[PDB]
């Protein structure tokens, strides 16, 4: 972080700036934070953060699986595009995944580049829905048993 | 200042217009393949623009204008297409005339 | 015609604490009919080079 | 405090942190099944 | 129907302010033109 704004280059993370006034310096240096209440959240914390993760890693795996479709089938998706299937798994998942993503989403723009990059990283976060939905698509891997051919 | 913003592809129905139109460097068909990421989306007089903005000083509106950024590239891009598709017809000005 | 998101100039980090944007001045006004006409001109020049 | 909006999107998540995946059965479900016909030793 | 008009991102979204079409387009174009010369004729000699 620190080397960064020296060199001016904002190509990571750039900090939040946040205005203050002059004699809210002497007020700040006259009053003390004492914590009276800690967050209701705590203990619940690693729950959330797993479910989290699971349900990121489920997301994951589904583009993974959906993204040949057009290669192995050219006739029925001639004239499909990358973006068909990102709505058809967004409209699949859980809305408070979305929400979680929209926060950060919402003013930085990314396209299809970008979340390919994302969905070709090596990570996973196992579960018990993430290691049975990598079965069911291997399962499905053959189109016949899904009872529908040419 | 650095892009080439007229350029000729193909041979279009309409013989005395050929012309195609490039706004600030952008294509029509980044819209659905993009070409860089999405931080990555830049040209050069913009470019310019924030450096020297943030050479003087003024460091909240050059995070303001890199913030917006891809707004103003993505309304230049659906103008181009809008351009090139749309207002083809015989009224459009011929490319002697565009040129001189 | 759209306007772009509110949240690109903005971010609110908690219930109190927010971002000010430079131009919250200008962004707060509402045009008139002279300078809505004005910005459909503007976008007219634009449509049609030259 | 904080955001109403982030608090929704907690309480969410918290719900579906309950959500059941699984099932407990005494017997499995049915997976062959036969049609009898007028004969008697072939179906 | 397009591609081109699938949005997957809230940063394309906002409010809707106004809208326009050709057919008000051009009248307003002509008689935008036309309203400046009689102004210029009218205000000089």
């Amino acid at each position: 972080l620190l080397p960064d704004l020296i060199a001016g280059a904002h190509q990571n993370a750039d900090p939040v700036v946040l205005d203050v006034s002059w004699i809210s310096l002497w007020f700040a240096f006259n009053r003390s934070f004492e914590p009276t209440h800690r967050n209701e959240m705590l203990e619940v914390a690693p729950l959330i953060e797993s479910v989290y993760a699971s349900e990121l890693s489920v997301m994951k795996v589904d583009m993974r699986h959906l993204s040949l479709m057009q290669r192995r089938f050219p006739d029925v998706l001639i004239q499909a595009r990358p973006s068909h299937f990102w709505k058809a798994v967004l409209n699949d998942s859980p809305e408070a995944v979305k929400a979680v993503m929209n926060l950060s989403h919402s003013h930085n723009f990314i396209n299809i580049r970008d979340m390919m990059r994302w969905v070709m990283l090596p990570s996973l976060q196992p579960s018990l829905k993430l290691a049975l939905e990598e079965e069911a698509w291997a399962a499905a891997n053959d189109f016949e048993d899904l009872m529908l051919t040419d | 200042w650095a892009t080439i913003d007229v350029e000729y592809r193909e041979p279009a129905p309409y013989v005395h217009a050929q012309r195609y139109i490039r706004y600030c460097g952008i294509d029509s068909r980044e819209l659905i393949n993009p070409t860089t990421y999405g931080i990555g989306m830049t040209y050069h007089c913009y470019n310019e623009m924030l450096r020297m903005l943030v050479a003087a000083g003024k460091d909240s509106e050059a995070a303001y204008f890199r913030s917006m950024l891809p707004f103003h590239m993505v309304r230049f891009a659906r103008i181009n297409q809008i351009i090139n598709e749309d207002l083809h017809s015989v009224f459009s000005l011929p490319d002697d005339m565009f040129n001189a | 015609y759209i306007a772009p998101n509110p949240r690109i100039s903005s971010i609110t980090l908690t219930q109190r604490i927010t971002t000010t944007g430079p131009f919250a001045i200008l962004t707060g006004s509402t045009p008139t009919a002279q300078q809505l006409n004005d910005v459909r001109k503007i976008y007219l020049a634009l449509m049609f080079p030259g | 405090f904080t955001v109403p909006d982030v608090q929704k999107i907690l309480d969410d998540i918290k719900a579906l942190a309950a959500e059941q995946v699984y099932k407990i059965v005494k017997v499995p479900s049915i997976s062959f099944r036969h049609i009898v016909m007028q004969s008697r030793d072939r179906v | 129907q397009r591609p081109e008009r699938i949005k997957t991102t809230p940063y394309l979204e906002g409010d809707v302010l106004s809208s326009d079409s050709g057919p008000l387009l051009s009248v307003f174009a002509l008689q935008e033109i036309m309203q400046k010369v009689r102004q210029v004729q009218a205000d000089y000699m």
